RNA sequence: GGCCCAUUCGGGUCUUGUAAUUGGAAUGAGUACAAUGUAAAUACCUUAACGAGGAACAAUUGGAGGGCAAGUCUGGUGCCAGCAGCCGCGGUAAUUCCAGCUCCAAUAGCGUAUAUUAAAGUUGUUGCAGCUGGGGGGAGUAUGGUCGCAAGGCUGAAACUUAAAGGAA
């Protein structure tokens, strides 16, 4: 019974981190890089 | 080493004070001169919903169970359900919730499950629409009251998640004074487990009250069909004033039970809201406590909130001696500078409030 | 970048990527930060997890941009700047126990 | 001009941050000299107080509230200099730290322990004094070494703090050019709020009774934990005046207060112009 | 005196813990304990936690019982199931 | 499990 | 008139109202219907109801000053003393009850009397989580469960704490000693201070024995407080092949009986080849002997490992240093280290023989 | 090494058997294992050819 | 055995190495007799005595690359791939450990961020929505980000297991 309960609670921690992480990658990565690619852009009328 | 209180008045006002501040506090002769005497079943179910919601925190009832002694622990939070009795609806357990809501480690995520709704306590749509904004300008960005079901009473079976998700360090200092100019009308008339044309009728006698001031009202109307309908049959009424420019809101709400005229009940809600705007200056006549209880827990400034003189009564008085009786703090009532109208401007300096528990 | 300055001062507010289960993951060094001129929030990477507890919160940073000379691998790009300062010390100078933070 | 413009106007932004220091009747500045055993602390603070308010005051002990200027007046404690906890403790409530050294034997681990425990709580200004300026016939090796103290105190300090230099000791104290250009250093300081300090209130005790009953000593027979007043000027936030509020005293326990009668000023600074000798007062 | 008693009930507490400090370690603390380095079957009253292979069979219950067959009650009533064809 | 990581308890001594 | 009314507690609040002209009901008291029906028949009543960052940021906490002085300027006793309260610069007297008779006959004007003002946080206790950090110029590294005298807020106290990893952020087990060049956790039971508050640590405060090192050892902050923490410390079990097949083998020696077997069962091991195992089941009559299968054979030369963890304690001491209730004020001592323990009472440091490392050579690897 | 203590990058030293297992020579290791590993499996694959 | 070339196989070349031992010479920073200088003193100049082996009398800064554990984390088509690794069983008077891992460049100097200058591919047209307003190539691909739109499931029919009628098969 514990072991049931111990592996499927283990499963269930690491799928809720492997969606935060991703998540917080992509969001740095989204709206910082259109902000970066912004500054480039008006960069390169210079 | 206890501070004393005397009587059960007040009961969740004392535990949730004694828990903001840290102090120990015994509360003595829980109605003793009585038949059966003691603490009752939704107050030692709210003692172990403190439990839930803190860490360290000694309480230690009696043998007779007519004193309580609360030695408060650190809020933390966590995420937990609470199985209330039918004695109190979940509003009476979620009330006392938004004043340590945002002050723990782990963000509160907790779902209480019994009666939605009472006579004599708070409603859904009343924490919703009434409570949550006043936290919402003093500090708090993210709270939400969710209905996933609602039970009317007396069989109830209804769940309510609050989830506040904002961890600040201390509300901000408040300074309101002007009176809010009341922008719109808006309310929610809602019915489980009984015919759809009860919310109609009471949003027509609410808004045939409400039709001669020269303002916009607007009630909104929900139904509740099928398991999200609890368990029994009601149906009630919620209206709430709202001023956009800043965000206040006043609210006034009600249910009918075995035998009521629902156009009786919308006419006597809106009256009730006509009077509680009436007797309002900047807060509500409920919305009033966890004002000043969020202005004596700011920072170490002045915060100034207009009240009326109406306002003032044996329950907001006996809320400012507990507050000075435990952590030994004034408020100052300075009266406004123009005479139509009889208006304090209660200025309160906030003890030095942080929450501690909040990892950095 | 900041505008017409080299460095920027900013104001730390919380590590981003603390519960990040791999060290020295461009990820974990990598801190949010509030811009002191015109107040809005940037990221900001830091050189190492090792000297990711110099900063803590409200710390008074320093920061000049980044420069990548080539893709990298283990990289988020869509992070401009890194951290050169904390409260007026080098935290390279920290890293290397040159100096100590003082608060 | 303009780059430079630029960066040179992004150093003037800083956290911005509460001050809680009043404007009309701040306290006394709590300047502690720390020195290892056996350079300049009496002699120096003697010198000071000399100057300051035309007043031998030979034999010092505890702290020395002085008034120096039209509005800046300042107390001064020496630790005593073989105590950590001392040490420690002026650590934590200093705001200015005349810094002695021994130039002539160089850098010591006293100060330098006081230097760290400063800098991890809430670094106070420090002005550093180099005395026992008497090396040898060597002024070549005197203008050494004081280059090499200046570069090590730098990288202790903010790169550009002072490190002043006193000479020998001339009949008994430190020669008056020399701290009247001292003095003149601490007159203008600008002091910057701390943290723990701008959140807490604290207080230094310059004076110390225990207002027990003698007979009630005579009673029990001098086992009593006995009642104590402690008089002082008091820094930080607003210590609240109800009794019963928790106050550590660092070094001997936690205690509640009492009863607090709070005092007219001793040492009042009074109301271009300069300060009438009539008014450099001392307490 | 006051701080007399409380100074001798710390210099207990510092007695016991310093000799705590200096004397044996208890078995559990230390790793690579053997069969021959514990107390004989101190791990039945232990509470220990771990990690395992794999999910073990499950154990038929009537919920579960009754889960699969208003399932099959479901698609045989509605006659979705999955044949063969002739050809 | 609820009990793993609490440290108090209400004390009924009814 | 109103507020010495309220506050004037002697008498009752309906007394107040009274001589002016209850909170588990949330709903407020309102009229019966049919007065307020006959009130509010009429609406005009309430008709007219009815309708650069730095500076920036500085701006806003000096309008919030100016706010704070143009209230404060009100009533002499209500400002001075009761609303605020000394603000600065105020001369005190104040008064203690039961101070310590120590203090007033050992009294040495040299050491400094300073007081500081406990905040709601301060005056709890319970487990401290820290990181911190040996100071680079403390010599000897640190050792978990060996006291240091924390400067943590005003108190000066000497504490055990013990040194915690959170390895790759899973756990949080607990060191052995202190890094040599980095910061680690930490948590001791001490006074509860706030979160973001730095501290010293240090390891002998005395005189006699202040050497020639440096003496500051440990800097830090503050992570988090709490009631209650939860540390493991890292056991392994340790059990030998004695029958080896293809893929399969009898493991001898890490439990003392099938029931303890019965336990584990299905728990996973590894040889110290890295070869990953599960244990199956416990042998019947030799008692704590089990079959456990691998990835592939192992070898009668290898040693499985069951990894767990077993929970630990941080030691609920702590003694504040009194140092002004000494005759010499220098002086104090504490609890001593480990290793001065050892040498008082002249027991050798404990060393297990097989944990020392040696000079592996390999034999060259043929196969047939 | 750009961000790296040469302090931190130590050498980490191995283990020995035993002493109590001593007649089974030489505790075997992850580098051995492979070495034993990869060469059965090139003789399976002859055998299976 | 070192070194050099080369995408590959390989090719070209040659007294080259070593925390190996060891030997006596050299003096300079420093410590200092003086005398000179100068109103006097400093300094320059001249100058006896002492002053090196880790010559520890202890120069930096930046870069490139490894290697290690009964260690830790992640993924999944065994034994792998990846991220990495001051954290390992014990141990801090304990340990003697890849001898303190190897290499490279500048050297009293050496990095980093931002802005920049110079080089010519300098067009022969047409670039949008036309009576002026302009982002930046063509063809595609992926999406744990943000904003939307969208599924269910016989309708009647829910508070009611409820009619007629319709649908479907
Ligand atoms: N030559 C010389 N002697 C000094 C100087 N400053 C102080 N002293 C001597 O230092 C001696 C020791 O006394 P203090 O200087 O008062 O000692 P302290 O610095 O207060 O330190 P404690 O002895 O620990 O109190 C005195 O008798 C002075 O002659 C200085 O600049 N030059
Ligand atoms: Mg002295």
């Amino acid at each position: 019974f514990e072991a049931r309960q111990r592996i499927e609670e283990k499963n269930k921690e690491s799928s809720d981190y492997h969606a935060k992480m991703a998540h917080i990658v992509n969001t740095i990565n989204t709206e910082e890089g259109a902000e970066k690619n912004k500054y480039e852009r008006e960069r390169k009328l210079r | 080493k206890y501070t004393t209180f005397q009587g059960s008045q007040n009961f969740r006002l004392r535990i949730v004070l004694a828990t903001l501040s840290g102090k120990p506090i015994k509360i003595e002769k829980i109605r003793s001169g009585d038949l059966n005497p003691g603490l009752k079943d939704y107050e030692v179910s709210f003692l172990r919903l403190i439990e839930s919601v803190t860490n360290g925190s000694v309480i230690e009832i009696s043998y007779t169970g007519t004193t309580v002694i609360y030695r408060p622990g650190i809020i933390v939070g966590g995420a937990s359900t609470h199985i209330c009795p039918s004695s109190k609806p979940v509003g009476y357990f979620v009330e006392p919730m938004l004043y340590l809501a945002p002050f723990s480690k782990k963000k509160f995520s907790i779902l209480f499950k019994g009666i939605t709704a009472s006579h004599n306590d708070a409603g859904i749509e009343a924490i919703k629409w009434g409570l949550m904004p006043v936290m919402e300008k003093f500090g708090v960005r993210e709270c939400a009251l969710h209905t996933l079901k609602r039970g009317s009473p007396p069989l109830g079976g209804g769940e309510v998640h609050l989830v506040v998700d904002s961890l600040i360090a201390q509300p901000i200092t408040m300074h309101e004074i002007d009176r809010p100019i009341i922008s719109s009308i808006t309310g929610v008339a809602y019915s489980t487990r009984v015919s759809p044309s009860l919310v109609n009728r009471m949003i027509d006698g609410a808004k045939k009250v409400l039709k001669n001031l020269q303002c916009e009202v607007n009630i909104t109307a929900d139904v509740w069909r099928g398991e999200n309908s609890g368990k029994s049959p009601g149906w009630g009424i919620t209206l709430v004033a709202q001023s956009k420019q800043k965000g206040w809101s006043y609210f006034a709400e009600d249910i009918g039970d075995a035998g009521s005229i629902p156009e009786e009940l919308g006419e006597k809600v809106a009256c009730q809201l006509l009077e509680e705007i009436s007797k309002s200056a900047a807060v509500g006549r409920n919305q009033l406590p966890l004002a000043i209880v969020y202005m004596v827990i700011g920072k170490e400034d002045i915060g100034r909130l207009r009240i009326n003189k109406e306002q003032i009564d044996e329950r907001f008085i006996i809320l400012l001696r507990d507050i000075k009786k435990i952590f030994n703090t004034e408020v100052f009532l300075k009266p406004v500078d123009e005479a139509d109208n009889e208006d304090m401007i209660a200025t309160i300096k906030g003890i030095g409030f942080t929450n501690t528990s909040k990892k950095i | 970048p900041f505008g017409g300055s080299s460095h920027a001062k900013g104001i730390v507010l919380e590590k981003l990527g603390i519960e990040s289960k791999q060290p020295n993951s461009a990820i974990r060094k990598c801190v949010r930060v509030q811009l002191i001129k015109n107040g809005k929030k940037v990221t900001a990477f830091v050189p190492n997890d090792g000297c990711l507890n110099f900063v803590d919160e409200n710390d008074e940073v320093l920061l000049a941009g980044f420069g990548r000379k080539g893709k990298a691998k283990g990289d988020i790009p869509g992070v401009r700047f890194k951290v050169v300062k904390v409260s007026g010390v080098s935290l390279l100078a920290l890293w290397k126990e040159k100096k100590e933070k003082p608060r | 001009t303009m780059q430079r413009s630029s960066d040179v106007n992004e150093r003037k932004l800083h956290v911005p941050m509460v001050d809680r220091t009043p404007e009309d009747d701040p306290p006394p500045f709590i300047v502690a000299v720390v020195g290892p055993p056996g350079t300049g602390k009496t002699t120096l603070i003697r010198s000071l107080v000399r100057r300051m308010t035309k007043s031998t005051l030979n034999d010092i002990q505890g702290p020395i509230t002085v008034v120096s200027g039209k509005h800046r007046r300042l107390t001064f404690l020496e630790c005593p200099a073989d105590d950590l906890n001392a040490m420690i403790d002026i650590a934590k409530i200093a705001d200015l730290v005349l810094l002695l050294i021994d130039g002539n034997f160089g850098f010591e681990m006293e100060t330098m322990e006081f230097l760290n425990i400063a800098q991890h709580h809430g670094m106070p200004r420090v002005l550093g004094v180099a005395t026992h300026l008497d090396l040898f016939k060597s002024q070549s090796t005197l203008r050494a070494s004081k280059k090499r103290l200046k570069h090590r105190f730098w990288t202790e300090v903010y790169q550009g703090a002072k490190l002043f230099y006193l000479s020998g000791v001339i009949n008994g104290r430190y020669p008056d050019r020399e701290i009247l250009n001292l003095s003149r250093f601490i007159s203008v300081m600008k002091f910057r709020p701390l943290k723990w300090r701008n959140e807490h209130p604290y207080m230094l005790a310059d004076r110390f009774t225990d207002l027990t009953h003698p007979e009630l000593i005579e009673t029990q027979g001098l086992q009593i934990d006995r009642k104590v007043a402690i008089y002082g000027y008091l820094h930080g936030t607003p210590l609240p005046s109800a009794p019963g509020t928790r106050v550590h005293i660092a070094g001997v326990g936690d205690f509640s207060v009492a009863q607090i009668e709070k005092l007219p000023d001793p040492c009042p600074t009074p109301f271009r112009k300069r300060l009438d000798d009539k008014d450099k007062l001392i307490y | 005196s006051s701080f007399e008693k409380q100074q001798i009930e710390i210099r207990k507490q510092i007695e016991q813990l310093e000799n705590e400090a200096v004397a044996e370690k208890k078995w559990s603390l230390k790793g690579e304990v053997k069969a021959k380095d514990r107390p004989e079957d101190a791990l039945l009253t232990e509470e220990l936690e771990f990690d395992r292979t794999a999910k073990p069979v499950p154990v038929i219950t009537s919920e579960v019982t009754e889960s699969l067959e208003d399932m099959i009650r479901r698609r045989i009533q509605d006659s979705n199931f999955d044949d063969l064809q002739r050809r | 499990k609820m009990m793993k990581n609490k440290r108090g308890g209400v004390i009924d001594k009814r | 008139n109103i507020g010495k009314l309220i506050y004037m507690d002697n008498i009752s609040p309906e007394e107040c109202i009274r001589r002016w002209r209850d909170l588990e009901k949330f709903v407020p008291y309102f009229d019966t219907f049919e007065k307020l029906a006959k009130k509010w028949k009429s609406v005009d009543a309430i008709k007219e109801r009815f309708l650069t960052w730095y500076e920036l940021q500085k701006a806003k906490i000096s309008k919030q000053l100016e706010i704070n002085n143009i209230e404060y300027q009100e009533m002499t006793p209500e400002q001075r003393q009761r609303i605020e309260g000394f603000k600065a610069g105020s001369y005190v007297r104040i008064v203690f009850e039961k101070v310590p008779m120590e203090f007033v006959k050992n009294f040495n004007p040299k050491f400094p009397i300073v007081m500081g003002g406990l905040l709601p946080t301060e005056i709890k206790f319970g487990i401290v989580k820290a990181r911190l950090r040996r100071h680079r110029w403390h010599k000897k590294i640190l050792k978990t469960n060996d006291p240091l005298v924390l400067s943590l807020g005003w108190r000066r106290f000497q504490t055990l704490p013990i040194y915690t990893t959170t390895d790759s952020r899973t756990r949080t087990r607990m060191l052995k000693y202190t890094p040599e060049h980095t910061y680690c956790n930490a948590a001791f039971y001490g006074p509860l201070c706030s979160p973001n508050t730095p501290f010293c640590g240090v390891q002998i405060v005395a005189n006699s024995d202040t050497g020639n090192g440096f003496r500051i050892a440990a800097t830090g902050i503050v992570e988090e407080i709490d009631v209650n923490i939860e540390i493991v410390k890292k056991l392994k079990l340790v059990g030998f092949p004695y029958k080896i097949f293809k893929n399969t083998a009898f493991i001898k020696d890490m439990f003392s009986s099938a029931m303890e077997v019965a336990r584990f069962e299905g728990a996973q091991i590894k040889t110290v080849s890295g070869i990953r195992g599960e244990i199956k089941r416990a042998l019947s009559k030799p008692e704590g002997h089990y079959r456990a299968a691998f990835e592939d054979k192992i070898l009668m030369s290898d040693i499985v490992i069951l990894r767990s963890w077993y929970p630990v304690r941080v030691k609920k001491f702590y003694n504040p240093v009194t140092s002004l209730l000494l005759k010499e004020k220098t002086e104090w001592k504490g609890l001593r280290l480990t290793g001065q323990i050892r040498a008082a009472m002249n027991l050798e440091t404990p060393s297990n023989p097989d944990s020392a490392y040696h000079k592996i050579e390999r034999v060259e690897r043929h196969f047939n | 090494a750009k961000l790296v203590h040469d302090v931190q990058k130590k050498q980490h030293r191995e283990r020995s058997q035993l002493t109590s297992r001593s007649r089974y020579g030489f505790l075997e290791k992850h580098k051995d294992y492979v070495k034993r590993a990869q060469d059965f499996h090139r003789k399976q694959s002859t055998l299976k050819v």
